[PDB]
């Protein structure tokens, strides 16, 4: 669970040559594609 | 859009709501004007 809800931690790393705040911004492209009422967050050192 | 009543709004706010904003940054204390949702069991003193 995640700030209350129900979660799934996904781990994962920016391909060699690519920066990190790309490979979220994919991630989140992505995540937008989710079926309905799929959301997500950023925790830990992404947090940061 | 005429959809959810009163006690259904209130129900939504309570369980989806109410938590994460009592979370939020520089929040105290939060006063839910209605409430949450419970299975209700109404008993009938005649049939009992």
């Amino acid at each position: 669970r995640y700030n209350g809800l129900p979660s799934m931690e996904i781990l994962g790393q920016a391909a060699p040559g690519k920066s990190t705040g790309e490979a979220m911004e994919l991630m989140e492209q992505l995540a937008s594609k989710l079926p309905t009422g799929v959301g997500y967050d950023w925790t830990g050192m992404s947090y940061q | 859009d005429g959809t959810m009543t009163q006690e259904d709004i209130s129900d939504y706010v309570a369980a989806n709501m109410k938590d994460a904003i009592s979370r939020t940054s520089g929040v105290g204390d939060v006063q839910l004007f209605g409430s949450q949702y419970a299975m209700r069991i109404w008993m009938n003193p005649n049939e009992l």
